[PDB]
């Protein structure tokens, strides 16, 4: 395999003709532009570096890379010096040796021997450059010192105290080499400019502008201290916990980008996690939740045992497995021989694999007997599998993320990269800051746009709701002019339909000088950001959340579809329509069935064809018809004929809408398991509880948004015994099925035999590859980085006329501010595994971002308690007035339970999917100081609920 | 905003650019990507003064003054403990025995003279020794030296040349980008290691030109790369003073 | 009403290439010192980082920290100055004011500016914007006199 | 390929029946008289070591291969421990960092810092089972030392300078841990003991029975110093 991903190079990777060289006597060829150092390494032969790392461009600090070149005079850096055709180099002389030994000596002239007591013992690229050179005395009397406390006269004022405010990483600079690559990385790789450095020569000291980190604009991510040498930026896991030994790969359960990391490991107890130089996904980054949060697996409330109620007023009880899974087996026949089998239902978890996705779903099917799954894809990014669907053919994204690094414009409808995806938007930065462009179509100001070093930037700041109407104005203006593709369309797609859709679109009233009325964006700045788009070489959308979760979500998708496939930016690299899928393994299980409409495959479930083919595999009589989804369930719970429920590894009621229906449809339940960690709201109106398994404890896959397949790999060991998919088997077993699995390969060599793409797909390979795409069959057998790239799927892409509905959830009297739900980079959803970390530092309340002006009126205040009295419930929140927003807009979270947001949101939804409308509520803000009636409730239950026995 | 490292190139279009003023390493060069990534000439006002008059009155009439090598007018710069100073445009060839006694007299305070400084802190102290020795790039980058701007103090017997030694240390330890380790660390050091000297060590000497050898081939600018010269050859040239 | 003078100071110099400069230039002139409370409208304006420019603040030693003195005193301590007796100088107007180099208060501040371009009138100083050469024992009475 | 080429075990290999234990909750069969750190060797769990090397015969002097095992009574050391059939131990609790952490820290307060101008410097077993473990404080201000030249009211008598005798190899004591595995291996290795432990305790040192290791029944052949973690025979 390659040596970028075990080996740190010097340079990065650069691309262009082949160059031959000889290093120290050894022949590489090597593209042009690419360094002596990075050659060398390439080579084998090893060069000293301290400042130079692959993440970052090179810069000639610590001066110990130098070299004696035939034709150059003295002694050149490798890390600044790019290779020449015949250039002869040589890498070890007695000079070099005496003045690498000189540096080191000056180096360490003004560092502390505190190894063999620092925490960077054995991970020091100091202390092993210092005895690779031959460092052997230091002969400098040094008087002015950074590290000494106590200097001769009094006090250091060199020394600086250390800095821990930051409860995951220290600072102490009395160790610092100032290497910068600290810096470097903050401000190439992340994007953030948190980093400096104060000071001219030995006063020189790295810094944040402010008295800690915390108080920063440092977020996390650790890339700062990936990068640190020399334990002066160090995580405090290495500081109490020793220096690991070992390292095992795995992937975050986080984020849907699939940032791979490694696990460090002295034993069985993890010391922390770093990046691994793998992964299109991330090339070595990361962000807080995935480098730092992995406490929630060794909490207190964790749970660990299995317990049964047989009544939610009743406490709990600890039980082993055998009975409970006799209760729950005994029950659940019981009720599928009296309501039958439509009358039961499972809810599979995104966070969790694929293979247990796929069990899960078998478990609703071939066991049960019914079709009556789903999952959290019903309420992000259902739309998208319709529109993409009924347009190309794949209810999937279309390209990488690396990608982007070859596009020259992005347009972002519905998203905020910087917390929903970090390391994509870093990926995003790095190309904006190198001349790309950007449109942003969102109502709330986000971070990216405030981007260092940014481009040009267009923002249609537009009223939440109205998404199809720009969209349609877009490609009036596009249609109206002529700057679309005329090749592309006859080519790739339809002429016929391409017509209708012009004539359709070419209406005045779809014209950006109308809808400027009821959208609130100006009209010629949307006519700027067309003719941008339009004209750009290779344009990408990438979309969220703005646009599915509305009363037209799939309209919307088909609108930007019918964008990108007339402007001719699809079928390429560069280009594309990406949507920003969320959790973990919502590709995979939206893939492995998870619907209840479709076979694994996104095969529909009346094709007889494919019916035979499975109960051929599983030896068991399907059903033809589709079954429930989620709010279907509950509906018919509340009015019955539906009385079981198997909630797998998702909360129910913070994660869904119309809290009090939820709980009310949860609660006339005969019977609702729980397969999740800890004690989630959704168990406060549950008669039975099952133990999961962390990502740590767990082995199988995850599937991604950019449909790449991370393998997931275990480093502790089960605490409650069993993982998920162990569980689920006990469980069906128990019933009567009769599967033995022993290991999870297994599992996926059946899904390889029945659903095609994955049939190549083997645990051996993705060890080897590193990674794969799941259109992965004898044809494309490397995998398929881009769809689309020769002909569209269903053979033809497809022009659908999209048309603006108002929305039903419109303002009054009463409600005439809006609402917006959405999210924070510290905490995830609901935080059952976050707010049992150390993120409730940066994010430990909920807030509500208002407007002044819509402030003012009502005399609200910046820490000041507000209610939000809407149509569908009611809560108490804290206030924080922000210019962020637009007037008659209003923002919040979700993260905390504490606060009750989802009660306050409305049942309504889109039209194919039924996903909710989360992004528009009308309500109305004003002040209070008794919380609420609800929550007090709420509390009540919960705490006479979470009680044991 | 004072800061003498400014005057390298590459700092100098960073500073241009909004930038701090830290040196850049050289696989590129600003001819080809220096201001905002642009191709920019960078040159001294000496060097675009001569353009005009070359151009008009004939290249050829400029190549006529000089040496060989170094050809058209240059002036000098005369300053410090000197009776006449200011300045003297002339061509090459002329050597500072007669700039500094005959043409410039000799000193204010009427002493004699024990150092002249050619270039800035970044050049030699030559004695009156030296007098031999006629202006050009060529002969004085030979004769371990320099000669950049031209620039020429004076010194006479009244000097302490460890003083002047300690205060080159002590500049290119003010005046530093603090972006490469043999100008942050070795500055502030060779100024404790002169100060162990004048105390009377003798594991300092070797010491010190060890150091100023490092800082010669490794340092990535001048300042910390000419900064020996001084130190040196006050050392080799004055040893009455170092003991 | 120091914002309205940033904002003016900021406005003044909008497009043009690389203004960090001149804009902080300006800011200094203005008040005295670059304020940490006029570190974040600039990066606002000039799509920075907080961070950068408390970089660029720190790096060059002509953006003050904190305000001087009433007068302000620059004394050459280069070679040439040197050379023609700026240590006596030094000691006697330290001396009479009481304050050593580099030492500051609300009544002066005593620093170094390493040249001058008074290399010949080798004994150099600058005074309030004012300067001055040939500085031998006596002028530096004159200097303190017309200087409290 | 074998382990024992790339990977130094704790104890030598011995032959006899199979037997199977739990090793941190890692099944193992190994020979009988096989100790515990060998067999958590070969199943991947490391074990804190400094004076156990295969070449010879274990002995516990820095007992930091302490681990917890069930039906026995403290924390017995696992180089000396061999295996029985049924035994499940553990490797890594609470205490046993605590013991191992003050150990090491006994160990430091006799070492000195020059690390980092140190020739064994990404080589020695002390560095890195110090990191390992987890120090990071030392709390006994010493005052009688090995290392010190200069101790309070004049020189240190403790102090035994360097011996560059050898033209091969050269003995720095001041950073001398005694576990004596110098000894061992000119003993049972190659067979010639040249080397002794003379004194009785603190005053212990390192020494054969003459001024310098040349005029010694020393040959050569590093073996001495190709255990010698500590760079001290280098
Ligand atoms: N640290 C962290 N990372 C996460 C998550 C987390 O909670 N924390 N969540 C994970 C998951 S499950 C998710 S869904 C993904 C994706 O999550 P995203 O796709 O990032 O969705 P959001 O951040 O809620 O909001 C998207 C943007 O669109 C705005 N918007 C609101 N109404 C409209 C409208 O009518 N039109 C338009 N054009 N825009 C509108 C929203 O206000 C917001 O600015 O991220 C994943 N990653
Ligand atoms: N107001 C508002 N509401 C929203 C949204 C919004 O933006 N605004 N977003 C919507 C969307 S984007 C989505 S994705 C949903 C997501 O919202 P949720 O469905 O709440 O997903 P998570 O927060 O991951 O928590 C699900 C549960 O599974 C548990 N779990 C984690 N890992 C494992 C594992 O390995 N095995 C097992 N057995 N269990 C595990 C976690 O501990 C947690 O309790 O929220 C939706 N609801
Ligand atoms: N280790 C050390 O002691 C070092 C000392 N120095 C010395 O400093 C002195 C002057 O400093 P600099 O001006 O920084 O470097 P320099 O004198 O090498 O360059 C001269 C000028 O011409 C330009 N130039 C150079 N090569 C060119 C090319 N092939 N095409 C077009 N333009 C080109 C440069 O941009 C620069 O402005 C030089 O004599 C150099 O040797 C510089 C680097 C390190
Ligand atoms: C520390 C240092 C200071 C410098 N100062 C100046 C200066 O004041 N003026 C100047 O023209 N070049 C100066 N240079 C040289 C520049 O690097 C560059 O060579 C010069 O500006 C180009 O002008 P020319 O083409 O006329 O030589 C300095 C270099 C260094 C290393
Ligand atoms: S940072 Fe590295 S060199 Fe410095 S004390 Fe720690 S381990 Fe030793
Ligand atoms: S952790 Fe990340 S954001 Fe914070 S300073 Fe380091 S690189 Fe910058
Ligand atoms: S903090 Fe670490 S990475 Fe940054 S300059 Fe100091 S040693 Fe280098
Ligand atoms: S960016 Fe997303 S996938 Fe990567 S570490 Fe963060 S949360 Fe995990
Ligand atoms: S020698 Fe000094 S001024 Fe020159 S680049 Fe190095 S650190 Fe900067
Ligand atoms: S023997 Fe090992 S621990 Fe002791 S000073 Fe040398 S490298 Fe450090
Ligand atoms: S080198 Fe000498 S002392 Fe060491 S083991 Fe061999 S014979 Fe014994
Ligand atoms: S000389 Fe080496 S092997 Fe012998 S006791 Fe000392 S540290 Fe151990
Ligand atoms: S080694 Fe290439 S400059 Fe640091
Ligand atoms: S040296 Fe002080 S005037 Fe130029
Ligand atoms: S570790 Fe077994 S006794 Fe030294
Ligand atoms: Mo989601
Ligand atoms: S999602």
């Amino acid at each position: 395999p390659p040596l970028d991903w075990t080996q740190d190079m010097g340079t990065p990777k650069r691309e262009g003709a082949p160059v031959h060289l000889t290093i120290d006597g050894v022949e590489v060829t090597v593209p042009a532009g690419t360094s002596v150092l990075r050659a060398a390494a390439e080579a084998g032969i090893s060069i000293p570096k301290l400042c130079a790392t692959d993440n970052v461009e090179p810069v000639g600090s610590c001066r110990l890379c130098m070299v004696e070149i035939e034709g150059m005079r003295g002694t050149p850096t490798s890390c600044t010096t790019p290779v020449a055709p015949g250039m002869r180099v040589h890498t070890q002389t007695p000079q070099l040796q005496k003045l690498r030994r000189g540096v080191m000596e000056l180096y360490i002239s003004d560092h502390p021997l505190d190894c063999l007591t620092c925490a960077a013992n054995g991970d020091c690229e100091l202390q092993d450059m210092a005895g690779a050179v031959g460092l052997r005395e230091v002969r400098y009397q040094a008087k002015d010192t950074h590290f000494a406390r106590r200097d001769a006269t009094g006090p250091n004022p060199r020394y600086i105290p250390k800095d821990n405010s930051n409860p995951y990483f220290s600072y102490d600079p009395a160790k610092c080499i100032v290497c910068m690559r600290c810096v470097r990385a903050c401000e190439e790789v992340q994007g953030t400019f948190a980093l400096t450095v104060m000071g001219r020569g030995f006063d020189a000291r790295i810094s944040p502008a402010a008295p800690d980190f915390l108080s920063s604009d440092c977020v996390s991510c650790g890339a700062c201290v990936q990068a640190c040498p020399t334990a002066t930026l160090v995580e405090k896991s290495v500081e109490r916990i020793g220096t690991p030994e070992r390292k095992v790969v795995t992937t975050c359960a986080y984020c849907g980008v699939g940032c791979s990391f490694e696990a460090h490991m002295l034993g069985d107890q993890l010391v922390r996690m770093v990046p691994w130089k793998g992964g299109a996904a991330n090339r070595g980054h990361s962000c807080v939740k995935g480098r730092f949060a992995y406490g929630y697996a060794t909490h207190q409330d964790r749970i660990l045992k299995p317990m049964i109620r047989d009544k939610i007023t009743d406490p709990w009880r600890e039980v082993n497995w055998t009975e409970a899974l006799d209760f729950t087996a005994t029950r659940l026949r019981a009720l599928r021989d009296s309501h039958g089998a439509d009358a039961l239902g499972v809810i599979t978890s995104s966070r969790c694999t694929n293979e247990e996705t796929y069990l899960v779903q078998k478990l609703a099917r071939a066991v049960f007997g019914t079709n009556n799954t789903d999952t959290c894809a019903r309420v992000c990014h259902s739309p998208t599998g319709y529109g993409l669907k009924q347009t190309f053919g794949t209810s999937a994204g279309t390209q990488d993320f690396d990608s982007v690094e070859e596009t020259d414009l992005a347009l972002v409808i519905g998203a905020n990269p910087t917390d929903g995806h970090p390391v994509f938007a870093s990926r995003l930065r790095k190309r904006l800051r190198a001349g790309a462009k950007l449109i942003v179509v969102d109502p709330r100001r986000i971070d990216l746009l405030n981007t260092p070093h940014r481009g040009e930037a267009w923002h249609l700041q537009l009223k939440p709701g109205t998404n199809v109407a720009v969209m349609t104005a877009m490609a009036h203006v596009i249609v109206t002019e002529q700057i679309f593709d005329k090749r592309f369309i006859g080519d790739r797609c339809d002429w016929d339909e391409w017509a209708d859709y012009a004539e359709f679109v070419a209406n005045p009233e779809y014209a950006p000088e109308a809808v400027e009325s009821l959208t609130g964006v100006p009209a010629g700045l949307l006519r700027q950001a067309a003719r941008a788009y339009a004209a750009a070489p290779n344009a990408a959308i990438y979309y969220g959340l703005g646009v599915t979760e509305h009363s037209q979500g799939s309209t919307t998708v088909i609108a930007i579809a019918n964008l990108a496939m007339m402007t001719g930016n699809i079928g390429r690299p560069g280009v594309g329509v990406n949507p920003l899928r969320g959790q973990n393994n919502v590709q995979g299980s939206c893939d492995m069935g998870s619907f209840p409409h479709e076979f694994p495959g996104y095969r529909h479930v009346s094709d007889d064809a494919t019916r035979g083919l499975f109960e051929r595999t599983w030896g068991v009589t399907l059903s033809s018809e589709p079954g429930l989804r989620i709010p279907n369930m509950l509906d018919a719970a509340v009015e019955g004929r539906f009385k079981a429920l198997y909630v797998q590894g998702e909360d129910i009621l913070q994660s869904d809408p119309d809290t009090r229906h939820v709980s009310a449809g949860l609660a006339a339940m005969d019977l609702v398991i729980v397969h999740d960690l800890f004690l989630n709201e959704t168990a406060n109106y549950a008669h039975v509880f099952l133990p999961g398994s962390t990502f740590l404890e767990k082995d199988g896959t995850f599937t991604n948004a950019e449909r790449r397949i991370n393998r997931v790999r275990r480093v502790m060991a089960p605490k409650a015994g069993f993982a998920d998919w162990e569980v689920t088997q006990m469980l069906a077993n128990a019933l009567g099925a009769g599967w033995h699995y022993t290991h999870p390969s297994e599992i996926m060599a059946e899904i390889a035999a029945t659903t095609p793409g994955f049939a190549a797909v083997t645990y051996e390979m993705l060890d080897a590859r590193g990674s794969v795409q799941w259109p992965c069959n004898e044809k494309a057998p490397e995998g398929s980085p881009i769809m689309h790239v020769e002909g569209f799927v269903r053979g033809k892409g497809r022009f659908i006329r999209t048309a603006y509905l108002p929305t039903d959830e419109k303002t009054g009297p009463r409600f005439p501010l809006l609402l917006t739900t959405g999210r924070i980079l510290s905490q995830y959803n609901v935080g059952a595994q976050t707010r049992r970390t150390e993120n409730t530092v940066w994010h430990g309340e909920d807030r509500l971002e208002i407007h002044p002006t819509d402030a003012e009126t009502r005399g609200i205040r910046d820490g000041d308690w507000v209610r939000l009295a809407s149509r569908a419930g009611e809560t108490t929140l804290r206030a924080t007035v922000t210019d962020r927003v637009s007037p008659g807009v209003v923002y919040t979270t979700f993260h905390h339970p504490d606060t009750q947001a989802n009660v306050v949101t409305t049942d309504t939804s889109d039209w194919a999917t039924n996903c909710p409308e989360y992004k528009v509520t009308a309500v109305q803000v004003a002040a209070s100081n008794g919380p609420s009636d609800w929550q007090q409730d709420y509390a009540a239950q919960a705490a006479a609920a979470r009680r044991i026995e | 905003a004072g800061a003498y490292v400014c005057g390298e190139e590459t700092s100098l279009l960073n500073s241009l650019e909004g930038k701090r003023g830290t040196v850049r390493a050289k696989p590129p060069l600003p001819a080809l990507k220096g201001l905002f990534g642009k191709p920019t000439v960078v040159n001294n006002l000496l060097s675009l003064a001569a353009v005009p008059w070359i151009i008009a009155h004939g290249a050829k009439a400029y190549e006529s003054f000089g040496m060989d090598r170094s050809r058209g007018t240059i002036p000098l710069q005369i300053g410090g403990n000197v009776k006449r100073g200011g300045l003297f445009e002339t061509g090459f060839g002329i050597t500072l025995g007669e700039l500094v006694e005959d043409i410039c007299g000799g000193t204010a305070s009427g002493r004699p003279v024990k150092a002249v400084q050619v270039g800035g802190p970044l050049g030699a102290y030559h004695p009156v020794s030296d007098y031999h020795l006629p202006f050009c790039y060529e002969q004085f980058a030979g004769q371990g030296g320099l000669v950049g701007h031209a620039g020429l103090v004076v010194h006479d017997d009244t000097a302490d040349m460890l003083k002047l030694a300690r205060f080159a240390m002590e500049f290119c330890a003010i005046e530093s980008c603090g972006t490469c380790t043999p100008c942050r660390i070795g500055a502030v050091r060779g100024v404790e290691v002169i100060d162990r000297i004048a105390a009377g060590d003798a594991s300092a000497m070797p010491l010190l030109d060890d150091l100023c050898q490092t800082m010669k081939l490794g340092s990535l600018c001048a300042l910390g790369g000419f900064t020996p010269y001084p130190v040196q050859s006050a050392i080799r040239h004055f040893p009455a003073d170092f003991p | 009403t120091d914002t309205a003078r940033l904002r003016a100071i900021l406005a003044a110099h909008r497009g043009r290439e690389g203004a960090l400069l001149p804009i902080l230039h300006d800011v200094q002139a203005a008040f005295g010192f670059i304020p940490e409370d006029a570190y974040a409208p600039i990066a606002a304006d000039l799509g920075l980082t907080r961070a950068e420019v408390a970089g660029v603040v720190g790096f060059y030693h002509d953006f003050r920290k904190a305000p001087a003195g009433r007068h302000v005193i620059k004394l050459c301590r280069a070679e040439a100055c040197q050379a023609m007796g700026m240590d006596a100088v030094q000691a006697r107007l330290e001396s009479a004011l009481g304050l050593r180099l580099g030492d500051s208060s609300e009544a002066v501040t005593l620093e170094a500016v390493y040249c001058l371009g008074l290399c010949a009138c080798a004994p150099a100083a600058m005074v309030d914007d004012r300067l001055v050469g040939r500085l031998d024992a006596a002028a530096v009475a004159g200097i303190v006199a017309e200087l409290g």
